[PDB]
């Protein structure tokens, strides 16, 4: 049951950034959510999607 | 310094319904809209007897009429659930709507959708429950059958 | 969490609303490596 022929793999890191809209946050009050600029545009319509 | 919150990923639970369980083969799943009214149901078997007689002296047992009925036993079910007052505040109290309000009103519409669509699981989950434990409580166990 | 209950009598859960954090445990990593001065001038030095 082992065999060895090849693997597609990732072979770059990830990209986290901190928006021009989240980097206040963390100046702010210090804290950084996740799609802040996203989560921003769900409460400006239906909350919890 | 950062807190670094990311995403509040949601469980998305299994929906399950009683038919769509393998338990809908030992069913036959009826719906009568007027049951609350009954007492109990009693299917009436009539059975004919096999019948043999033979020899002389063998005392012949005369032909029998057998008439068996069985009856339903009653297990309904019940959950409750739990909207708190605040939360059906919010499609009545509707303040200015901007930067506070349409989070908290579209929420408990979320909120109040959330539990009767998981009160329907459960009206359904609770269903392959009881119907499992009267197939618990009408099984002999397998050395007495 | 899944909502279930059942049955007369039997004591029916409340449904539960669970929220749980889970955090970051962190680690650095650091080489040192040396490069004499006789090394660091013999670059910049370019005798005759």
């Amino acid at each position: 049951s082992i065999r060895r022929t090849g693997v597609k793999t990732p072979a770059s890191y990830g990209k986290f950034v901190l928006s021009k809209e989240n980097a206040v946050t963390a100046i702010a009050h210090h804290a950084i959510m996740a799609d802040f600029s996203q989560h921003a545009d769900r409460i400006q319509q239906s909350s919890q999607k | 310094s950062f807190e670094a919150i990311f995403g509040t990923y949601c469980n998305k639970i299994e929906w399950v319904t009683f038919l769509g369980t393998a338990l809908a083969t030992a069913a036959h799943a009826i719906m009568f809209h007027d049951l609350n009214k009954m007492t109990t149901g009693k299917m009436l078997f009539y059975i004919q007897v096999p019948r043999v007689a033979t020899g002389a002296g063998i005392p012949t047992s005369r032909q029998t009429t057998v008439m068996v009925s069985k009856y339903s036993e009653k297990s309904p079910i019940t959950i409750p659930f739990e909207i708190s007052a605040a939360c059906l505040t919010h499609l009545k109290e509707t303040f200015e709507d901007t930067l506070l309000d349409k989070l908290l009103n579209a929420d408990a519409v979320n909120t109040v959708l959330r539990a009767v669509k998981n009160t329907a699981d459960a009206m359904e989950r609770g269903l392959i429950d009881t119907f499992l434990r009267v197939l618990l409580r009408h099984a002999p166990p397998c050395f007495v059958l």
